[PDB]
Order: C-alpha cells, then structure tokens, then sequence
C-alpha cells in the first residue's frame, strides 16, 4: 500500500455513456437528417467503447 | 451560387435560425428556379421525395413551382405578384426583390418564347397574360435591354425569333472583364511608383 497512489476503475458504458461516443464519432459521418440515436443507443446493451 | 450552397436539403437540420425546415425550402426553391435551367429542374427538384413532402404542405408554393414547369403561365403572373409581395415585405430578399421578377419575367419570355419562331404578339394576352399593350412594352424594354433573343414587328402584328451564336454574347463579357481589370491594374499601376 505504499507504492500506489491511486486506482481508478473504468466501467463498461450505460445508455448515457453510449449516447455521447455515438455523438462524437458520428461527427465524421454525412448523416440524414432525423437519426435518433437513443434507440441505437438502447439497441447496443454496452459492449464498450470499440 | 446559393442554390448550390442550397444544394443537400437532407443533411440540412431543423434549425435555431430556421426553424421551419420549410422555409428554408421556400428559400431553396426560391433561388432554384432562377439558378438552374430545365434539365436540372426535371430531374431534382420535380422527383426529390424529400422536397416533394415538404411543399406537400405549400398550396402556393407547389403551385408557383408547377405553375412554371407545366406552362400554366397566367396564374404565374399572379403567384409571382403573391411571392414578389411577400419578398417585397421579406427581410435578406427586399435588397434584391425587384432583381428577382426582372429575372422571372424574362425567364419565362425566354421559356415561351424560344419554341416557336411565328408565334403572334395577340396570342399570348389569353393564354399567357392578360395585356397586349403591357407585352408591348415588356417585351420591348428587353429586346432594348439586348437580351430576350428575338425580333417584334409591329404593323402587321406578328413575333418573330432568331437564334445567335454563343460568340458575341460571350464575346461581350470578355471584354467586360479585359476593360474592368485594365482598369483595375492601371489604377493601382498609378497608385504605386508615386
């Protein structure tokens, strides 16, 4: 306990924090108007981040 | 250049600054109908579903678009008196709306009037728009405007057209732009070296 400061978990995504990396890696996209990425969202039941 | 800018349609989104995604399709095909001829317009705006839902909501628009594509040109003139009015009253339009149906009218002269050779000036107040005196001196100003390629006669009642090169024409502002540029760095020519 004397050699490591500090621990940090990385939790596998919920719907909010699968909604987000859908945000910004559909920057890149020449989308359609009208997407609703909530369902997709909800679609994928957290994988991770890849 | 706008409507080309106004090209997608799709990837264009329910906005902050316009908000109905309608009147922005208003705008589109506002500037559409001057900045691309026939084939263009019978192909992309006459069979886009998703411009064709969303003047399936218009009465007048659908019918201003249609009006012109199906040679229905004496209620044109009253759907443009409508359009230009509103343009007239319209905020980023009124500095150019007496530009815009100047460009219609001449459009549609050109439409018409570039089918038929022997074509008389007293067929077209019935079944184009009311006015033989008002197409008198509309089409006059324009032929005397040096454009609307054809060439009236007068006391025996008849129009008659030609057709010219693509020489003069372009020819002309050629030398437009050789005068406005020689102009331009002759000035500054003057402007340095004292």
């Amino acid at each position: 306990p004397g050699r490591i400061d500090r621990k940090i978990e990385f939790p596998p995504p919920n719907e909010e924090a699968r909604l987000d990396i859908l945000k910004i890696h559909s920057r890149k996209m020449n989308l359609t108007r009208g997407i609703n990425l909530r369902k997709i969202a909800e679609l994928m039941p957290g994988a991770s981040g890849a | 250049q706008a409507a080309e800018l106004f090209l997608d349609t799709v990837s264009t989104f329910t906005s902050y600054e316009l908000m109905d995604y309608k009147t922005f399709v208003t705008y589109t095909v506002y500037v559409s109908m001057i900045a691309l001829e026939r084939p263009d317009l019978r192909e992309k705006v006459i069979k886009g579903a998703e411009i064709l839902e969303v003047l399936h909501s218009l009465p007048a628009v659908r019918q201003y678009l249609f009006s012109l594509y199906e040679c229905r040109y004496s209620v044109f003139f009253q759907s443009l008196a409508v359009v230009e009015q509103e343009m007239k009253k319209d905020w980023l339009f009124a500095p150019h709306y007496r530009y815009y149906v100047r460009e219609m009218r001449i459009h549609a002269y050109s439409q018409l009037l570039e089918s038929y050779r022997s074509l008389t000036l007293g067929y077209m107040a019935e079944a184009f728009g009311v006015g033989v005196e008002f197409i008198d001196q509309e089409l006059s100003r324009f032929i005397a405007a040096g454009r609307l390629h054809c060439k009236i006669d007068k006391v025996n009642e008849i129009v008659e057209t030609n057709r010219p090169d693509s020489k003069n024409w372009q020819y002309q502002e050629t030398i437009k732009k050789g005068d406005l540029l020689l102009n331009r760095v002759q000035k500054l020519s003057r402007v340095i070296n004292m």
